[PDB]
RNA sequence: GAAGAUGAUCAGAUACCGUCGUAGUCUUAACCAUAAACUAUGCCGACUAGGGAUCGGUUGUUGUUCUUUUAUUGACGCAAUCGGCACCUUACGAGAAAUCAAAGUCUUUGGGUUCUGGGGGGAGUAUGGUCGCAAGGCUGAAACUUAAAGGAAUUGACGGAAG
RNA sequence: UACAACAUGUU
């Protein structure tokens, strides 16, 4: 949200579900927050570095999350031949 | 949906539905019949004058206990007759 | 990525494949349906074993990114996970929840027994309704162990397994710990083993 | 009232109002 | 004399949370006022009804006061609370809680040019509860808060300057409207406008990167 | 308002039913609708079993069993205790008792 | 009928729970150690704690029962609770030779890529 | 019967999205349900679609970005007078600044905006939003 | 078994209960056209969530029973579909709620179309018309009167209702 | 077996 003089206005960009690309909203209780290690080759967890994945109550509550999940972290290369795309 | 016709051509359903419905409404039906002019005491009037035919006492209605003064009325236009109530405390005695 | 150093090693197919992990319920669900292999004469589905297998991985990732260890929540109702939930918490530093989840551990803010862990990580979706159900009121994310006819609702990550067997339970459990010990650091690779037998962590009866 | 035998006593008192019509065409 | 029960509390209170758009972002759950008006400082209060409720008894009624409170700092930030107690003054201080508890960011925007500050709505949004369903709509500039005394006041401390308001059911339901209104203003933060289609990377709550201080 | 999703009886597919008459009363009910019972009782009460037994001709003879279909009006099953009025939660449970 | 409140149930538990060597399978010595113990302000009160308290001594000596938590139970409860086998369930030796499954699992595990002998 | 694909193109799209779908199949498919579909897609409203050749109307599988929040069709096509445009973006649309009315013109099927710059006008088609 | 006659109960019962019993109940040939004629839910079309059964048709298939022990047997058993009568869970979404897979896709209001309602009464009355042998059906006002009538649910109280 | 009804108006 903009103006004349290019300043933002907006009072907070919020963020929108990583699966469904709707609003999380202020009170979404439902919604959550996925955090995953992303790991070294030795085999272990790495300091304070994750991807993190936003879930709508929506998604959750349709019992589709799962799915949803799979999707997303194979596609980012956290999975291999769980998820298909043809059924 | 929606019960009513959506057609583009379709004013004329539309316009006379809307025209047989007016019906159901109390104050366009009473404008439309002209009861005010054939059958209204005053015959559409806001006042009317007539003479005081008699003095009667009506009992009020529950849950009050009361006698309202009022006075039978024959109007002179068209010769009804109409009961009117004469309001204020004594103001019977001023009529006759 | 990930490496090419997990890849389920043959000796975690033998201890899925003796503690009978594979058996899937006899019903399964729409959303369980990229998790059987296929059916069988008596009647069960196949649980495929390497997609189980990089799901615990994915959870043990799941736990392993998560600041301090007790904000992880174990939990189960049921009479075969206390002694895996107990055991895991040790294991690892969190907290378990065994026996009886009170309804208002994780919203009513005034108890004593005030809870607010960033993650539940939970035995059946089903005997432990409670639980998922309040963390969907305070924005926990819930790791599942589910089996083919387990309810999906509001379960972010699901490990299909058969969570009716005691070896199942006890050894899906297991797993999960040495995984969380490996990525931590506890244990210093994926060729050296454990100081905890397999079968620890299974629930034994309290009548001998 | 039970209406249905208002309806009846409508139905007899109509009955009733046609047999004195009829007393004078 | 107030000591933290949650660890947002405990964060709000150490300093590491500041602000509540930091809330916001990541959905935090808010149970203790006192984050509120640290946060929030300057909020004013309305008591919008005050009605009373009974119970039947077998010795006689039970009579209950409810009443109605709208919070807000005419800055984008608004709240309302509704609470029954025994007395009327306890069930507005115990509304003024509430109320102070369910504060909700508002996105003000623009109905024709930019200049300046948003002083409308960006979008036309609706609630309903109940039988009522109120309709808020962006209006231009000059007009001012088109709406009854009630919706009035909720948009006022709101903060928004410009709007039009078409109500219908039964509005002198007072809470549901109240209600409504609660319902259709804080959807402005959930419609969806191109200018927010830009994605922007998911951050980390503050509970993650201050997970210490929150423990204890 | 409507208590039943089933109005009280059996008919989701179908116009008319024919109807029976109480046991009790003789009163006319739908089949689908009529309280019924399949009883069956043996035709000696049990105290004179074994008296029976000594008083009978044959050895190893069976005892005969009565059988009977009841049909009640809800009226007369519920002053019966056939059916007893329940809750509105537990209403909804077709499963027989045990 | 004679049925114990809460406040004689509760002093008893915290009786049982915070002191159990101590307490013994007599009412009387029970008498004696609980006026030592608690503070109550009544003959009678001290009276049917102490004799409760017997009551559940003498039920407890017949194993655990539930509700007790004296720094007694939790080290059986805990040392029997690391009880390891030397031999192990989950190991092939137990079973033959072959892991016992049926046909359709031994297609599934020569899809995984493996060369189980079953 | 089928009075108009459109709509149903439209309904189907509307209620996909809502259910989260990322992708929805339209069937029929015609020639203004494609531009349609094109005018939502050159405003980013949808993503690919592609048009399956049965021999006999075709059928569209649309890939849905989840940007969209309402297609509809304004059923009967009104006429459109060139400055009758201004009450029918203020009723169907959420604010002035995005959202399409679609028309059909003789110029062909385009938004309203579009509409304005070539100063044309037609009958009403629906709305994206 | 309406009506009627008659015995009881009863303060009275020209009622419930008992005994008869005329029309009627049945059929043929003609009338009548109304029911809580109800799913109190118009019809056509599209889409939206899970499950297990059942009826009809068709399509692939056994450790089963029957012909024969064997076929081109029949029944039964296991998976797919098309059509049905329905049912179960949830609440997407709806609703004032009861509740609803439609009563959803409806202020983000527009697929096509028919009928109906506009506070309660007076009143489905009067009148004219029309159909009917009649009983009656269909069409169908107004004067006047009135502040509520009504729906769903809550707490209580009460029941010649149950535990 | 039998069991009918409870004057008006409020605070
Ligand atoms: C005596 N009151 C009447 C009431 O009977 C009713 O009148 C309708 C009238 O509106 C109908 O007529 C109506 O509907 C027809 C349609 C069928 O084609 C239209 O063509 C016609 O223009 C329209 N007036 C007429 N066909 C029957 C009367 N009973 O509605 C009007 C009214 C005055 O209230
Ligand atoms: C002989 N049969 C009678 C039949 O004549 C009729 O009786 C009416 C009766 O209803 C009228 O009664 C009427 O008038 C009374 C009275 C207080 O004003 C009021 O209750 C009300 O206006 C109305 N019921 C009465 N005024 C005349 C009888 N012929 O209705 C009753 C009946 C038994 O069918
Ligand atoms: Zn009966």
């Amino acid at each position: 949200m903009e103006n004349d003089k290019g300043q933002l206005v907006e009072l907070y960009v919020p963020r929108k579900c990583s699966a469904t690309n709707r609003i999380i909203k202020a009170k979404d209780h439902a919604s959550v927050q996925i955090s995953i290690a992303k790991v070294d080759e030795d085999g272990r967890a790495i300091a304070g570095e994750n991807i993190t994945y936003a879930l709508s109550g929506y998604v959750r509550g349709r019992g589709e999350a799962d799915d949803s999940l799979n999707r997303l972290a194979q596609q980012d290369g956290l999975l291999k031949n769980v998820w298909s795309y043809s059924r | 949906g929606k019960g009513k016709p959506r057609g583009l051509n379709s004013a004329r359903k539309l316009r006379v539905h809307r025209r047989n419905n007016r019906w159901a409404d109390q104050a366009y039906k009473a404008r439309l019949l002209g009861t005010a002019f054939k059958s209204s005491p005053f015959g559409g009037s806001s006042h009317a004058k007539g003479i005081v035919l008699e003095k009667i006492g009506i009992e009020s209605k529950q849950p009050n206990s009361a006698i309202r003064k009022c006075v039978r009325v024959q109007l002179i236009k068209n010769g009804k007759k109409v009961t009117a109530f004469v309001p204020n405390d004594g103001c019977l005695n001023f009529v006759d | 990525s990930l490496p090419a150093s997990f890849d389920l090693t043959p000796e975690d197919a033998k201890l899925l494949l003796a503690a009978n992990v594979h058996l899937g319920a006899k019903n399964v669900q729409v959303h369980n349906k990229p998790y059987v292999y296929k059916t069988r004469p008596d009647g069960m589905n196949i649980i495929n074993i390497g997609k189980t297998w990089e799901k615990i991985v994915l959870a043990a990732r799941i736990i392993a990114a998560v600041p301090n260890a007790s904000d992880v929540a174990v939990c189960s109702s049921r009479t075969f996970g206390q002694r895996a939930v107990l055991k895991f918490a040790a294991h690892t530093g969190a907290t378990a929840i065994a026996g009886r989840f009170t309804p208002g551990n994780f919203t009513n803010y005034i108890t004593r027994s005030f809870k607010e862990p960033r993650l539940v990580v939970v035995t059946d979706p089903r005997t432990d309704a409670q639980a998922i159900k309040e963390s969907s009121y305070v924005n926990i994310p819930v790791i599942a162990l589910t089996d083919m006819d387990s309810p999906s609702e509001y379960v972010d990550v699901a490990i299909p397994c058969n969570n009716k067997g005691k070896h199942s339970i006890g050894l899906i459990w297991w797993l999960l710990a040495r995984e969380v010990l490996r990525l931590r650091g506890i244990i210093p690779d994926r060729t050296t083993e454990w100081s905890v037998m397999p079968d620890l962590y299974f629930y034994r009866d309290p009548e001998e | 009232m039970r209406d249905k035998w208002r309806k009846k006593r409508v139905r007899r008192l109509k009955r009733k109002r046609r047999k004195v019509r009829a007393r004078s065409k | 004399g107030w000591t933290p029960v949650t660890k947002l509390g405990r964060l709000v209170k150490a300093g590491k949370i500041t602000s509540v758009e930091q809330i916001y972002l990541h959905s935090l759950p808010v149970k203790e006022y006192q984050i509120i008006d640290l946060l929030l400082p300057d909020l004013k209060d309305d008591v919008m009804k005050i009605r009373s409720v009974q119970k039947q008894t077998r010795a006689g009624q039970r009579t209950r006061m409810k009443a109605v409170v709208v919070i807000g700092d005419s800055n984008g930030h608004v709240g309302l609370g509704i609470k029954t107690a025994k007395e009327v003054a306890s069930a507005i201080k115990a509304a003024i809680v509430i109320a102070k508890l369910s504060i909700i960011p508002i996105r003000r925007g623009y109905w024709g040019s930019n200049l300046g500050q948003p002083h409308s709505l960006p979008c036309k949004v609706t609630g309903k509860c109940g039988s009522v369903a109120v309709r808020l709509i962006p209006a231009p500039r000059g007009k001012g808060i088109v709406a009854s005394p009630v919706v009035k006041r909720l948009m006022q401390l709101a903060g928004v300057e410009d709007v039009y308001t078409s109500s219908s059911g039964s509005t002198r339901t007072t809470e549901n409207t109240l209600k409504a209104a609660f319902a259709a203003i804080g959807n402005t933060y959930s419609f969806l406008t191109p200018n927010l289609w830009a994605e922007t990377p998911l951050a980390a709550s503050p509970l993650e990167v201050y997970a210490e201080e929150a423990a204890a | 308002p409507k208590k039943r999703a089933s109005n009280g009886r059996n008919k989701k597919g179908r116009g008319h039913v024919k109807p029976v008459r109480c046991l009790n009363c003789a009163r006319c009910v739908p089949k689908d609708k009529a309280i019924k019972r399949v009883t069956i009782r043996n035709m000696v009460e049990a105290a004179a079993v074994r008296d029976l037994s000594e008083a009978s001709v044959y050895a190893e003879y069976a005892l005969p069993k009565l059988y009977n279909k009841l049909h009640y009006c809800v009226s007369c099953a519920i002053h019966a205790r056939i059916v007893r009025v329940r809750s509105r939660t537990d209403r909804k449970i077709r499963t027989p008792p045990q | 009928g004679r049925v114990r409140t809460k406040t004689v149930k509760r002093a008893s538990k915290v009786l049982i729970e915070r002191f159990y060597p101590k307490l013994t399978l007599d009412f009387e010595t029970n008498k004696r150690l609980t006026s030592e113990i608690a503070v109550i302000q009544s003959k009678r009160l001290r009276n049917k704690i102490a004799g409760y308290t017997t009551h559940l001594m003498k039920r407890i000596q017949k194993g655990p029962v539930r509700g007790i938590s004296f720094k007694l139970q939790e080290e059986e409860r805990e040392r029997k609770d690391q009880y390891v086998p030397e031999v192990s369930a989950l190991d092939l030796s137990h079973t033959n030779g072959q892991l016992e499954i049926d046909a359709d699992t031994a297609d599934l595990v020569k899809s995984l890529g493996f060369k189980i002998p079953v | 019967t089928r009075t108009s694909v459109l709509a149903d193109a439209l309904n189907a799209i509307n209620n996909a999205e809502k259910t989260g779908k990322r992708q929805v199949l339209i069937r029929p498919s015609s020639k203004v349900i494609i531009k349609f579909l094109t005018v939502m897609q050159k405003h980013g409203y949808i993503g690919e679609f592609e048009y399956i050749d049965d021999h006999r109307s075709g059928k569209i599988v649309v890939q849905l970005n989840g940007r969209l929040n309402k297609c509809g069709v304004i059923q009967p096509r009104f006429n459109v007078k060139i400055n009758d445009i201004e009450r029918w973006t203020d009723n169907l649309l959420p604010a002035r600044q995005f959202g399409y009315v679609i028309l059909t013109t003789s110029a062909g099927i385009m938004d309203h905006e579009e509409a304005r710059r070539k100063h044309v006008s037609g009958k009403i088609l629906g709305f994206v939003y």
